[PDB]
């Protein structure tokens, strides 16, 4: 096989009960909140990069703050939590989810290496969660231009 | 290596970045390339492979101002990358030229076809028929021989409409 090619596109990033998915600095650093107060989503778009990968045919896909390209979404296994991690640290390989679309522009993204765990919404933060634990619409989200 | 065309746009602030905005960014690796993402690969996660080949799309038209491809040749995007064009209004034309109809006759996707990448995501997009691409063609009537031709030109139509006589 060919190196596949990588493309990379701005979006905003969006529940399936249409919350923000939005960055704020904690204490130095970005944290991830599910935001519902009407702010403005524009600050906090994310830079997707993408590529398909044959499969024994998948879209793996990179999530990034526009607030900070160098960081990117990361599945914690040794605490089942979805966190920001650097590039000079985390490798990118292990940075890339399987993207699966759902109905109505819907998508969920899992987990490389834990086949069945995606990203999903508790407590207006994002988690790791089993599809089978959940309804449908935990691990739907929507990307949305502008 | 170089650093990616869109990290480059989103470190200046809103009002430095050109507008509208690449709606995807594709880029080619090198035949010696191995992997899509590693270190050595396209993306290391701290820069793109040197060598590497760019290629914007805008949903708006083919890029403007520069080149439609550029690659990564000493830390730099060599020759400049060109930057989106902006629509234009069929509804604007019809009125500035009091014109009774107005019909394309190009498709964006001429000029402009979109890259299979663009497939891979479902990105929700507003839709408005009423603009089209730049570099895109249409014709506009008068209700003999009142017929004028127009190209849209970065949000503008080119010629100048000759207005129709009033009816
Ligand atoms: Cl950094």
């Amino acid at each position: 096989q060919g190196t596949s090619l990588l493309t990379q596109s701005p979006a905003s990033l969006s529940t399936y009960n249409d919350q923000s998915v939005s960055f704020v600095l904690e204490n130095g650093c970005y944290v991830i909140n599910v935001d519902d107060s009407g702010k403005d989503q524009e600050q906090d778009q994310v830079l997707l990069r993408y590529y398909e990968s044959p499969c024994p045919k998948k879209v793996m896909v990179n999530m990034s703050p526009i607030k900070d390209t160098d960081i990117w979404l990361h599945a914690n296994d040794k605490d089942y939590s979805v966190e920001l991690q650097r590039g000079d640290v985390s490798p990118p390989e292990q940075a890339f989810f399987v993207l699966h679309k759902k109905s109505s522009d819907f998508v969920s993204f899992e987990c490389k290496n834990l086949p069945g765990t995606y990203i999903g919404v508790k407590d207006n933060q994002l988690a790791l969660v089993e599809e089978k634990d959940e309804s449908c619409n935990n691990i739907m989200f929507k990307l949305s231009k502008i | 290596g170089c650093k990616g065309i869109l990290e480059m746009l989103f470190d200046m602030p809103k009002e430095e970045r050109p507008s509208p905005m690449y709606d995807s960014v594709t880029y080619d690796p090198t035949p010696n390339t191995p992997t899509t993402v590693g270190k050595d690969g396209i993306w290391n996660g701290v820069d793109y492979r040197q060598g590497s080949t760019v290629k914007p799309y805008c949903d708006t038209g083919p890029v403007i101002q520069g080149s439609s491809k550029a690659v990564c040749v000493s830390g730099k995007w060599v020759p400049t990358l060109g930057v989106c064009p902006k629509m234009c209004s069929i509804g604007s034309l019809k009125e500035n030229g009091k014109f009774v109809d107005v019909t394309a006759t190009t498709k964006g996707d001429e000029l402009n076809p979109p890259p299979r990448e663009q497939t891979l995501i479902p990105i929700v997009r507003k839709v408005d028929k009423d603009k089209v691409q730049h570099g895109v063609k249409v014709v506009a009537l008068c209700k003999a021989e009142g017929v004028q031709e127009f190209e849209c030109d970065n949000g503008k139509w080119k010629p100048e409409p000759v207005p129709c006589p009033e009816p």
